[PDB]
């Protein structure tokens, strides 16, 4: 997530112009307790994920 | 379907009990029972459950 956030950031700025990062069938080796971290973090970086 | 398992233990040797002593994150002696007919081992991430 950090990488794909960086790569989309236009030069100088740190708020990417394109926003819609997808995901699919992601959490098949983790507990509901830890997965709650990723969901909050992803939105924190500034992205917006289906 | 649960109670038919009783055949195992006559045609086969089934699992009954597992114990540890100073293994991994289990200090000292430790124990665990198991039933004749299917069980589960559940717990949150990072708990030695594998
Ligand atoms: N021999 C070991 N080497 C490194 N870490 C270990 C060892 N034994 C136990 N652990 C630790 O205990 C946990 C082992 O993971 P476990 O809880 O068995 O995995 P899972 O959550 O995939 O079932 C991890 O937190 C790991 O850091």
């Amino acid at each position: 997530t950090a990488s794909l956030s960086y790569a989309l950031c236009p030069a100088g700025s740190r708020y990417p112009l394109f926003g819609t990062i997808i995901l699919d069938e992601a959490f098949s080796r983790s507990s509901h307790a830890v997965a709650g971290r990723i969901i909050a973090a992803l939105r924190e970086f500034g992205l917006h994920a289906v | 379907m649960n109670q038919v398992s009783g055949l195992a233990g006559k045609e086969s040797f089934i699992l009954t009990r597992i114990e540890l002593f100073n293994w991994g994150g289990f200090h000292g002696l430790h124990q665990a029972a198991i039933h004749q007919d299917g069980t589960a081992v559940i717990g949150p991430t990072g708990s030695g459950k594998t």
